[PDB]
RNA sequence: GGCCCUUGCGGUGCUCCUGGAGCGCUCCGGGUUGCAGGUGCCCGAGGCCGA
């Protein structure tokens, strides 16, 4: 139609950290207190504040399902949390470099972008969120990686 | 002939960078732009080091022991300089932008902080090498930019802040214990991190305006050595934990007030915080107790340092370049200066040549002691910018004339703006002229097209001088004649006879249009310029053009950023502005929008000398080709460098605004030499500029200028002269060398009681040269009744013959005059206030 | 300005200020006073009665 | 110590390539190629994406002779000792203990492997520094040419001999594995081939020899008719292709495959080649010689012809004359023997430029380019000279060739030749030649002489002969040289026969003549100051002004011919280099030498900066600048007179970093007993006493320090720059104490009660002028009765201020003090009896002193106004 | 209107003896009476030989 | 002036080092990362016109 349906004050300062949920169609956002806040267009207090890190937050991505988040944060550790009513973190590891960005595709796989190389975890994703242990892919880029997205099909 | 040095920058006291104090801790360093310049407090004095860069400095990093220092530009080039010998020893290029550089307090190393990592490198040593420093290590571990850094007493670790709001700190080299450790518990950017006197505890302060103090439970000896392994092992062969204690906020709930400068004397345990309303506040940490608070200007501060003994503490506002020097304890001043940049626009000097007053574009009138270099009066009557400015020739009397329509005059004696003198139309002045003998001023407008005269001791509208058509470029009366010179935009300049019965008027018709007119100083000769460029010479009483000078080809204008033409295009329509005759009048100096000031000999024609003003090439319009590097396939982008710039804040920029604040292209402003004066000594010249107001003194050292050489003239055969005896003999010799080091043993060898006899030996033609050596002598001497004696002597000798060739020794006499004077005066307030208040003393001993 | 010597010392004000003195210079009591002194006084006082009414009359017209 | 006192080397411009090999070094960290290439004593690394410079090293004693690189460091030889550069620029590790030169160095894992000349192979640890293992071989039965390590062997090592034997060794084990009988040519190039077990051997009759060493069979054979191959690469990136070089500088290419030649290079290089790689996996050649020349190949046009991709090129040929360009001291103009004219810069090689051959009818080389048109080529440039001026508008370089009548002129923006041809129109001839050449300062006209003794001028923009000098010619012989005053009103020309000629340039009328002692040399024209400067083919030096136009100064003590002079910026250094390899530097004011400092080659040039930092020098057969640094701009240096009869003893290497007479007098502290002195002591601390308070009072803000009322009475203090008060405290005291032990007399106060005793006042008058005028206020108000200073202790200052003036020194200090004095305690003082008599002593002494000094000052001022008016 | 951005930005147009380049430039009442074609320019030759007033020593010089 | 398979004549296709703006690599070393207070920004068309 075009016209503006809300604009929302968050209340936290400068916002850097965005992302969507598919599923969901919720806003997340992060800051650098360490949480993660969900927005819908209605509401104009945060659905639920999300307590992920120790430090700031700088990176947040969603899978398409909805059931998992990836949250990376100043702390050097990769989070994944369970979205289906538990909010605990189900899978933690502590990394050499930080994660800037990170991204799903549509078969659960997620990279993480430090720096300028790429790492890619996979796992059988059957009901089970990406095992953390070893990665699947490595790759370095000539320059410090700057956005991460993965072709749709 | 023509041997001037630079030898100072008035006009401008801080642009941008970090403020240091020296060792002692007397002086202060302060950025000034492209230069550095110490502010010698102990002694009051101001100097800028002869070097110059290609970009403004934005760190400079101090050695301990005093000798060396690092001075950083914005491009990434750095520059090592001794601070003894005022001289520069070798050059770098770091790759990338340096937030900051900082010494070990050993002595041995420093830290050079850019990018995302931190390198450390070994101090310079006495091996003279092609490459300055060896890198030692390097620590790679923020999120983001690096901004700060501080060295525990130790030298054992270092810590550095970061943007990316944790603080990590390292070791100076691989401790087993502590290897590297990160601190969060912040929100924003780090601004400045310190340590404490004997320990590892810190203290992180974040933009927000929250202090955090960080303990370890390791004692700084605790440190140890990892253990030997790898290589070294088969030669041999044959963790700390920190907690948070407290957390504080600087200010209350509800403020955003950004901190933006921080400072911290450890013995004292002195913190000095200065946030962005421009209040700074004093702490004692470990208890974090307010002392006392102070505004001191609208705009940020944006560099805070104390000095070694903790009594000092220096403050920077890059919003009008204020530097602030403020001592707790007396709750005083020590130096408090602003300088807007961009501002200066009109020059002059006192008769005398001890003073220069300027008038800017802000609106302010600034009086400088050349000497000292210092602004010691500052008028503010007037609300608009003030176009000219000038003395009047016996007087203390300074006239200025503004945009407010207001021509007001001031006294130095009593500090007053005693007469104001205002047209009864509403018109703008553009320019100011008062006859020599002051009962006379007179300026012109922008839009009235006429000039307007009125008496200085009555205060009335004489009368209003009409007939040029356009606006008025420019006026000066005749020193000697008594008779006004006034050129407009119609191609002509016309002379108008004041104390004349039937106000004659003459005209002068030109090819093109006038932009300056000049007077020699003794009066007889008269110079124009015009656009297209060339200075034309007349002779005013005759009205006949004895010469001109073509000049279009001198003026090297480089293109601007925002240029669609080229350089060539734009240098045809643009001539020379600003125009200055030497003291003596046989050379001319002609200025504009260009880096170079260009000497002509008048009477050949020929141009003697281009100076280079600058060398900053963050300046625009500097350079004559624009490098091609910066191109891309849509051009060179200039827009986005410009939104970088103009992000200081502060004002909005608006469009059409060619110059201040609201201006959109302030953060590089055009290289423009505004104007330009020459002393009536005739020992230095001045220019007004974009960077500021520049002396230019004469220096033996820059050229070599014998009068009358043989091979029997040398120091050698001086000196057996002066072991002979012959002591006039070696004064000539002596004299037909230009070496003031000769000459001066030649006069002090001579015992007293010879002197009347070596001064009527003395020909005439040296009697000038003995003048001058004596007049510069009174300035650095020790022995000054002897100086008195021998001017006393040549004086009485020789003044009837000096009177009849009193005209072209004018430049002489008053450079010595005001050495003779200066001396003197302040003998005749002390001695006498000793002397009659002991007679006071005797008499009341009597009465009772 | 803030400087730790000052180049000018002077008292800022005006002898005449400090101290207003009459046009002549000096002060006569009325025993003093002659014919002449007598009478010219007498001639400025009226001389200033006469211009200020015709400034006061001239101020009512334009009123 | 040092051979000089004023110079010292700094770097080496307009070198990058030389004759010993380049390597080509893959990096950590970074996905790209390095290659080195020696400097004289240093080296320099290019990126090969796009021939960047990114490092240059520091400087050795002497001349490399060896190099190698390993990726992680690069490995340099001079003489018998080698060392390890680390970042390509700093040493790090150095290594002794050979008797011979390096002349091969083979990277071993985390050991090095250096061979020397008489046979010694030795096997060095690089950081440890040890001695691992060392071989000798007889020089008579095998002598070492060529050292390979072939790869997927583990501690196995190839030797070859200039016999022709080749012996495979394991260095663990430290035994002879096989012996090769080889051929009777000898070895002198070995390679890795692109296999495991194949290996490239090349020989000095020009035959390349492709070996499997495991089971000895050779695959192939291919000979060349040029000499011995220099070097041998392999093509890696799909296609079989060999390329070897060879002396003459040719290439050729065999097809590995079909056995064959492919195509052969013909003058990749003019001079021979140093060493040829192909870059891995890429179609690219890197090739590089000892003509100053680095060049990049690319195979990708039809038929597999190479064609130059990227270059960077300096002079190929000893340079003839050098001259700074420009008023702002960054580049620098040369000619070579190669008849091109180059621009070097001194701050970055990214400004280096060069100007073109010298090319008669140019439209001619754009169609059929620089080769095949030698004809029109020109020969070198002998001379030239160039102004900065009107550059932009039209041309600024004149230059005259070696042998030819005509005159040429040159353009820097445009970076090319100019459009004329400067002769007289009479002549035709070439028998007749140009022999000096001078530009004007405005840059309008050139002068220019000719060996038949006529002088011409002609003007820049058009070329149009404007007159000549003399009636029909102005010399009878030769003229060698020409100048213009910087006013453009005096021109000087010199003559073979011996004669100086002074002329009006305007209307060409002769002034003056001086005759010469021996016939002049060279000539040139300092013209700021006016001195002109002469060299004869006696040897010596004579000075002279050019407006009085009489000789000022004469040096002698050159035992060679002068070749060329140098002007220091001020115009009080004279610096002529000579053929005798010495550079000498003469003092003008004193007409005495200064420096002298020997050279291993003749240097043919010399030139100083405009803006005096830096010496410039180039040499008879070297290809480069060699910049000198001033050491006077960054430290103060005591000039010394050197005896005239000098010869330098010490050498000084180009390219690596490492009485009476004299002038100069100290004014004694007093003239005389009888003169009164001052101090220099700076104004703010003694003529500001007397107006202290209403100083101080301004200074303190408009509104007043907001204080909370929560802070506490105590804050830390500090002392103050200087202690007015002696000892603060008599590790673990106590800090409550009764009265009597803090102290309760200032130090100040001290000094004069012992003045007293002894009459001496001299410790106190230090610490009276050493501390500021807030601490003199204070001092003086101490010490009142009031205060805590006894009227015994204020009679001592009173006394001291009399002996100031009785020695007369500091006597403004004398007056300062004194007022200050009398200022505070003035009611204090008529009632004490004891101060009258020291007042009225200092009354009389103040009224003597002022009175003298009054009457000089005042019939000074005013005989001055009266010249005023 | 496209001619008249293109002339400023090419410089031939002067206030005063100052040239302008800049499209936005608010002219006062006064200043719009001192806009000009600057001398030596290839639209004042035009005009001049138009006007059959061209001289070669005035305009080039 | 010089040119001799030439031209007072013309055109093309690649190469030619970002000031900040391809940082980080001798060795050593990197492991046990051990919720203060925020309400922004945008919204005027009338011609002392030219064609």
């Amino acid at each position: 139609v075009g016209k503006i349906v809300a604009a929302l004050n968050a209340r936290a300062g400068r916002l850097d950290v965005m992302s969507q949920n598919p599923y969901n169609a919720v806003i997340h956002l992060g800051h650098s207190n360490g949480t993660v806040s969900l927005w819908s267009p209605a509401m104009k207090e945060p659905l639920a504040k999300i307590l992920c890190h120790r430090g700031g937050v700088r990176a947040v991505a969603v899978d398409s399902t909805g059931t998992y988040m990836a949250t990376s944060g100043l702390d050097h550790q990769l989070k994944i949390f369970d979205l289906r009513g538990t909010y605990q973190p189900l899978s933690t590891r502590t990394l050499p470099h930080g994660a800037g960005h990170l991204a799903f595709s549509q078969r659960g796989l997620l990279v993480a972008g430090m720096g300028d190389v790429v790492n890619i975890w996979a796992g059988q994703g059957k009901a089970s969120p990406p095992s953390l242990e070893q990665p699947y892919l490595t790759h370095r880029l000539s320059g410090p990686v700057h956005g991460l997205q993965f072709c749709p099909f | 002939k023509f041997a001037y040095r630079f030898s100072n920058l008035l006009g401008t006291v801080y642009r941008r960078g970090n403020l240091n104090f020296t060792c002692d801790g007397n002086s202060v360093i302060s950025p000034v732009g492209n230069r550095v310049t110490v502010f010698d407090l102990k002694n009051n004095k101001s100097d800028t080091l002869p070097l110059a860069t290609r970009y403004n400095v934005k760190c400079v990093g101090l050695s301990p022991d005093g000798r060396l220092a690092i001075i950083v530009d914005e491009g990434g080039d750095a520059l090592l300089v001794s601070l003894v010998c005022r001289s520069v020893l070798h050059h770098f290029h770091f790759k990338g932008s340096v937030h900051s550089v900082s010494f070990s307090p050993d002595g041995r190393k420093f830290v050079v902080t850019k990018g995302n990592i931190a390198q450390m490198y070994h101090a310079p040593g006495k091996k003279r090498e092609f490459n300055a420093f060896v890198l030692d290590k390097t620590y790679f571990g923020p999120y983001d930019e690096t901004t700060c850094i501080d060295w525990t007493d130790d030298s054992r670790c270092f810590v550095v802040g970061s943007k990316d709001m944790s603080t990590w700190v390292f070791g100076a080299e691989r401790w087993d214990n502590l290897i590297y450790y990160a601190l969060g518990g912040h929100k924003d950017a780090i601004v400045a991190c310190f340590f404490e006197s004997n320990s590892l505890d810190l203290y992180s302060l974040s933009q927000d305006g929250v202090l955090c103090m960080w303990q370890c439970d390791t004692p700084p000896e605790g440190l140890r050595l990892k253990p030997p392994a790898g290589w070294k092992a088969d030669l041999l062969q044959r963790k700390v934990k920190y907690s948070r204690l407290a957390k504080y906020f600087f200010n209350k709930e509800g403020d955003f007030n950004n901190l933006t400068a921080a400072a911290f004397h450890k013995k004292s345990h002195l913190l000095v915080t200065g946030f962005a309303s421009g209040i700074f506040h004093l702490h004692e940490l470990p208890e974090f107790n307010l002392i006392h608070s102070l505004s001191i200007s609208d705009q940020s501060i944006a560099s805070v340092a104390i000095n070694s003994s903790g009594d000092w503490i220096a403050f920077g506002c890059s919003g009008l370049g204020q530097l602030l020097v403020w001592e707790w304890q007396s709750e005083s001043y020590v130096l408090k200066q602003q300088g807007h940049f961009n501002s200066m626009v009109a020059l002059a000097y006192s008769p005398d040549g001890q003073y220069i007053v300027t008038g800017g574009d802000d609106g302010k009138v600034k009086v400088w002691n050349t000497l000292s270099g210092f602004c010691f009066v500052t008028f503010t009557e007037h609300s608009s910018g003030v176009t000219g400015v000038t003395f009047t020739a016996t007087g203390y009397v300074v006239v200025t004339s503004s945009m407010d329509g207001t021509v007001r005059a001031f006294d130095l004696h009593r500090y007053r703006n005693f007469r104001t003198f205002t047209s009864p139309r509403p018109t703008q002045f553009s320019c100011v002229a008062v006859d020599a003998s002051g009962e006379i001023v007179s300026a012109g407008a922008q839009d009235s097209f006429e000039i307007f005269v009125w008496s200085m001791q009555t205060g009335r509208l004489l009368d209003v001088l009409s007939g040029h058509e356009g606006p008025i470029s420019g006026l000066c009366f005749n020193p000697m004649k008594s008779v006004l010179a006034s050129a407009s935009w119609d191609k002509t300049v016309r002379l108008w006879d004041m104390f004349d019965s039937w106000r004659t008027k003459e005209t002068l018709a030109l090819t093109s249009d006038a932009l300056a007119v000049t007077f020699r100083p003794d009066g007889a000769e008269l110079a124009v310029a015009t656009l297209n460029s060339q200075i034309t010479f007349w002779d005013p009483e005759n009205a006949v053009q004895t010469g001109s000078i073509e000049g279009r080809h001198d003026l090297k204008t480089g293109r601007k950023e925002l240029d669609k033409i080229t350089a060539k295009h734009a240098a045809k329509g643009k001539a020379f502005t600003a125009l200055c005759y030497s003291a003596d009048g046989h050379s001319i100096l002609a200025g504009g929008m260009s880096k170079f000031v260009c000497i002509y000999h008048v009477r050949e024609q020929i141009l003697m000398k281009r100076f280079e003003i600058s060398c900053n090439l963050s300046l625009d319009a500097m350079e004559e080709f624009l490098n091609r590097r910066k191109m891309t396939e849509f051009g060179n982008l200039a827009l986005i460098d410009q939104d970088a710039g103009q992000e200081d804040g502060v004002a909005i920029p608006l469009p059409g605004v060619r110059k201040g604040d609201m201006s959109s292209r302030h953060f590089k402003p055009e290289i423009r030499v505004t104007s330009l004066r020459f002393s009536p000594t005739g020992r230095c010249w001045a220019a007004t500029t974009t960077e500021g107001l520049l002396i230019y003194s004469l220096d033996t050292r820059v050229l070599f200028d014998p009068f009358e050489l043989d091979t029997s003239v040398t120091p050698g055969r001086v000196r057996e002269a002066l072991r002979q005896q012959d002591f006039t003999r070696a004064i000539l010799m002596a004299l037909r060398l230009n070496e003031s080091k000769l000459v001066q043993e030649a006069l002090e060898a001579v015992p007293r009681g010879e002197i009347e006899v070596v001064t009527s030996s003395l020909p005439e033609l040296y009697v000038e040269k003995v003048l001058e050596f004596l007049a510069s002598s009174f300035e650095v001497s020790r022995h000054l009744e002897f100086y008195l004696l021998w001017t006393h002597k040549l004086l009485m000798l020789h003044g009837q013959k000096l009177k009849s060739r009193a005209g072209t020794l004018l430049p002489v006499i008053q450079f010595l005059q005001k050495s003779i004077q200066r001396h003197l005066d302040d003998l005749s307030k002390l001695c006498s206030w000793n002397h009659y208040n002991m007679q006071y003393a005797l008499a009341v001993s009597k009465q009772r | 300005e803030v400087a730790p010597v000052s180049v000018s010392d002077a008292a800022l004000l005006a002898p005449e200020e400090i101290k207003e003195k009459n046009k002549a210079g000096d002060i006569k009591t009325a025993a003093e006073k002659t014919a002449t002194d007598k009478k010219r006084e007498r001639r400025k006082k009226k001389y200033q009665k006469r211009m200020k009414i015709k400034e006061k009359e001239k101020r009512r017209k334009l009123l | 110590r040092t051979a000089s006192a004023l110079f010292a080397g700094f770097r080496a411009l307009g070198l990058f390539s030389n004759d010993i090999p380049h390597v080509v070094r893959f990096s950590a960290l970074k996905r790209r190629f390095y290659v080195t290439t020696c400097v004289g004593k240093s080296f320099h690394t290019y990126d090969v994406q796009k021939l960047s410079l990114v490092a240059v090293s520091n400087s050795v004693p002497q001349d490399i002779c060896c190099m190698a690189a390993d990726g992680r460091l690069v490995f340099a030889a001079y003489g018998n000792v080698f060392s390890a550069f680390a970042r390509n620029k700093e040493i790090v590790h150095t290594f002794k203990g050979h008797k011979a030169e390096i002349h091969f160095l083979q990277p071993f894992g985390d050991h090095i492997i250096s061979v020397d000349t008489d046979g010694i192979l030795i096997i060095w640890h690089i950081y440890s520094e040890e001695e691992y293992l060392q071989l000798t071989f007889d020089k008579s039965v095998f002598k070492i040419s060529a050292i390979l390590h072939p790869s997927t062997y583990l501690n196995k090592i190839l030797l070859g001999s200039e016999q022709g034997s080749l012996q495979l060794w394991n260095v663990k084990s430290n035994k002879l594995l096989y012996t090769f009988p080889g051929w009777k040519v000898g070895v002198t190039a070995l390679q890795q081939a692109p296999a495991v077990d194949v290996v490239a051997i090349g020989l000095m009759s020009g035959q390349v020899i492709i070996h499997n060493i495991k089971f000895n069979e050779t695959l192939m054979k291919f000979r060349q008719d040029w000499g011995p191959i220099t070097s041998i690469s392999f093509r890696t990136d799909g296609h079989p292709v060999m390329a070897a070089g060879s002396p003459c500088g040719h290439i050729g290419l065999w097809d590995l495959e079909d056995k064959k030649l492919i195509n052969q290079m013909r003058n990749a290089h003019s001079t021979a080649i140093a060493g040829l790689t192909f870059l891995h996996r890429e179609p690219l050649l890197v090739t590089n010689g000892a003509d100053n020349a680095l060049r990049i190949w690319i195979f990708d046009g039809p038929t597999g012809e190479g064609r130059l991709l990227r270059f960077r090129m300096g002079h190929s040929a000893p340079l003839t004359n050098i001259r700074y360009y420009g008023q702002n001291g960054q580049q620098i103009l040369s000619a070579s023997q190669d008849g091109t004219l180059q621009s070097f810069s001194t701050v970055h090689e990214k400004f280096n430029k060069s100007l073109g051959h010298g090319l008669i009818n140019k439209k001619r080389v754009k169609r059929k380019g620089l080769q095949n048109t030698m004809s029109v080529r020109l020969p070198p440039i002998t001379k030239f000279a160039a102004e900065e001026a009107r550059e932009s508008d039209w041309d600024g370089i004149i230059a005259c060739h070696q042998g030819k009548l005509s005159c040429s002129t040159w353009n820097y923006q445009k970076s090319t030749i100019g459009a004329y041809f400067l002769k007289p129109k009479e002549l035709k001839k070439d028998d007749i030649t140009a022999t000096a050449v001078d530009i004007t300062s405005c840059g309008n006209f050139a002068v220019i002489g000719l060996s038949s003794g006529t002088v011409d001028v002609y003007n820049m923009q058009s070329g149009i002969h404007r007159g000549s000098f003399g009636k029909d010619q102005a010399h009878k012989g030769s003229v060698r040289g020409v100048a213009v005053d910087g006013l453009n009103q005096l021109t000087v020309t010199t003559g073979s026969e011996g004669l100086l000629k002074f002329w009006n340039f305007k209307n060409k009328i002769l002034i003056h003549s001086v005759s010469l002692s021996s016939s002049p040399n060279i000539m040139l024209l300092h013209r700021d100051s006016g001195i002109l400067g002469l060299a004869l083919d006696d040897f010596s030096i004579s000075v002279l002004d050019i407006e009085t136009r009489k000789i000022v100064r004469e040096f002698s003590g050159h035992q060679g011919q002068i070749n060329d002079m140098a002007f220091s910026p001020d115009g009080r250094w004279l610096i002529s280099a000579a053929m005798d390899c010495s550079i000498r530097t003469w003092d003008l004011p004193s007409g005495c030498l200064i420096d002298c400092f020997l050279l291993d080659s003749a240097p043919l040039n010399v030139s100083m900066s405009p803006t005096g930092d830096f010496l410039a020098t180039s040499h008879v057969d070297h290809l480069g600048i060699y910049l000198w640094s001033n050491i006077s701009l960054y430290s103060v240096v005591s000039l010394r007179p050197l005896p005239a009869d000098y010869v330098p003893s010490i050498v000084m290497l180009p390219g690596t970093c490492q009485s009476d007479e004299l002038i100069e007098y100290d004014s004694p502290e007093q003239l005389n007993e009888q003169l009164v002195t001052l101090s220099l002591l700076p104004e703010s601390r003694w003529k500001n006493l007397l107006n202290l308070d209403v100083i101080k009072k301004k200074n303190k803000p408009k509104e007043p320090p907001k204080v909370p009322k929560s802070a506490p009475f105590f804050i830390p203090t500090i002392p103050g720059l200087v202690p007015r008060y002696a000892a603060p405290e008599q590790p673990q005291q106590s800090k409550v104490v009764n009265l009597g032990v803090l102290a309760q007399k200032s130090d100040f106060c001290l000094k004069l009660e012992e003045g007293l005793v002894n009459n001496k006042y001299d410790t106190a008058l230090n610490l009276l002028k050493e501390s500021g005028p807030s601490g003199i206020e204070t001092e003086l108000r101490s010490l009142s009765p009031d205060c805590g200073g006894s009227i015994e202790v204020m009679q001592s200052f009173l006394k001291m201020i009399g002996m100031m003036l009785d020695r007369k020194r500091d006597f403004e200090l004398a007056q300062a003090y004194l007022a200050l004095f009398l200022k505070l305690h003035l009611k204090m003082l008529p009632s004490e009896p004891v101060l009258l008599e020291e007042i009225t002593n200092l009354s009389s002494q103040v009224e003597e002193n002022w009175t003298h000094l009054q009457s000089l000052f005042n019939q000074s001022m005013c005989i001055l106004n009266y010249l005023k008016s | 209107l496209q001619a008249a951005v293109a002339f400023v930005e090419q410089g031939h147009v002067r206030v005063g003896p100052d040239v302008v380049t800049d499209p936005a430039f608010l002219v006062t009442r006064s200043m719009e009476d001192f806009v000009t074609w600057v001398d030596s320019s290839k639209i004042k030759r035009h005009v001049l030989e138009y006007n059959e007033e061209r001289d070669d020593f005035d305009l080039e010089a």
